[PDB]
């Protein structure tokens, strides 16, 4: 009956070692997401600025 | 020592958190002054929580308990839900430009 | 679209007009340009 | 042997049922992965077009 | 978000969607609980492929004082993504859904912290 | 709204209102049609000025099955503000009326869209 416990424990360790990797990958992805998000916001600001400036030039002409 | 390993394996594959062996923490960003909230729940060891808070990547981040697979699935669900929002906002920017 | 705007600006640049002074400048490139750069 | 042979079945079934979720994770990764990898390339692109407008 | 628009992809040809639009709209109304305080409206129908059609909807909700307004897109999407509701939607041929609201970073962070 | 309270201002002294309260209550009952399924109740009487008195009322309505409940305040106010009814009320000395229910925005929007 040990041959079953062996399978259980091997499967356990095997899939643990993989779950850790998956989680890690997800974490890295989150980091990527926020890291870009900051830049997106920067783009929002820069864009709004551009918009206002263009409106001003429109007013000038 | 047979009915112990079995119970321990039954314990490993479970969301009850008796040494779940699928214990990883993910840091969810939360702006101040909401840091004082959260605040774990049912089966959180302050050890794990604090140890998570210990190696903090940046301030305004709170750790999140990912026990097993449905949790990482859920994390993915959120990640897509934000993916679409990201793309949308980005397209807005594109359009205004 | 940056380099594109650089081209576009440097394109509209060397093309007229009636601006009381700023006439289009002739473009060089490569051989003559390197020496023209060194003669700076 | 009944309770045991049944218990092992239920346990192994539950574990297998968990591994199905593990597989479910594994399945939903590459697509989402591409989607994610797509983002930085666009924001790194849109940031460029903004610079074009600003220079303009 | 106030415009309440949800895009749905159906694994059905456009002619089939349009041909039975009354029935489709009522089935969506039933998925929502079927009360007379909710009304499903079709914003648009567009072919996407031979057997794929996008149907954009919104839902008008009426208050006890007779006032009406659209259900917010995030709220409506949240309902449709619930596992029981998603399954019912899939039985109607829905294979995907999307809201137009671009979520804030804090909203996205909340969804990731609590994916359920 | 379920408490059904309507405040009425009378251009009469408090002593006059109290002195003839039976008659006043029956006249209000008559304005409502005088049926035995409606009963006017006085919640309070308060002097406001030398010749001004506020009288707060509600109306209990009985159903064919013997059940009773208060007429909702909005419903009762709606009746009393109808031009014919308002005129009858003014003949009793009523110079104003108010309900306590704070209407919803949608209710207010409906009243503005259809003031009649």
């Amino acid at each position: 009956m040990d041959e079953i416990i062996t399978r259980w424990a091997t499967d356990l360790a095997k899939y643990q070692k993989e779950f850790k990797e998956q989680a890690a990958k997800v974490m890295e992805w989150d980091r990527l997401l926020v890291e870009n998000g900051e830049k997106i916001q920067k783009l929002y600001t820069s864009t709004y600025e551009a918009e206002r400036a263009s409106n001003e030039i429109e007013r000038q002409l | 020592p047979i009915p112990e390993q079995i119970k321990l394996i039954v314990d490993k594959w479970n969301p009850n958190h008796p040494n779940c062996a699928f214990k990883t923490y993910l840091y969810n960003k939360v702006d101040e002054h909401t840091v004082p909230l959260y605040g774990p729940g049912p089966n959180e060891d302050p050890k794990e929580w604090e140890e998570a808070l210990q190696r903090k990547p940046a301030p305004n981040f709170i750790p999140v308990l990912c026990s097993g697979f449905p949790s990482i699935v859920a994390r993915l669900m959120l990640q897509r839900r934000v993916i679409t929002e990201f793309n949308n906002k980005l397209h807005q920017i594109n359009a205004s430009l | 679209a940056l380099f594109d705007s650089l081209l576009a600006r440097n394109k509209k640049q060397a093309e007229g007009e009636t601006a009381l002074g700023e006439l289009p400048s002739l473009q060089l490139g490569l051989a003559d340009l390197r020496q023209r750069l060194r003669k700076l | 042997s009944e309770a045991l042979q049944q218990e092992i079945a239920k346990i192994d079934e539950e574990i297998q049922k968990c591994i199905r979720d593990k597989e479910a994770v594994d399945a939903f990764l590459p697509a989402h992965g591409e989607q994610l990898a797509a983002i930085p390339t666009d924001v790194n692109f849109v940031t460029r077009k903004s610079e074009g407008a600003h220079n303009a | 978000d106030e415009d309440g628009l949800i895009s749905l992809i159906f694994n059905k040809k456009e002619s089939d969607i349009r041909g039975q639009q009354q029935q489709l709209v009522e089935s969506l109304h039933k998925v929502l609980g079927g009360h007379q305080t909710l009304t499903v409206n079709v914003e648009g129908v567009k072919t996407k492929a031979d057997n794929q059609t996008e149907v954009i909807i919104y839902v008008v909700e009426r208050s006890p004082n007779g006032t009406s307004r659209r259900v917010g897109a995030s709220a409506l999407f949240s309902y449709f993504e619930q596992a029981h509701i998603k399954a019912n939607m899939q039985s109607l041929g829905v294979t995907g859904a999307m809201a137009q609201t671009e979520l804030s970073p804090v909203q996205i962070k909340q969804l990731i912290q609590n994916p359920l």
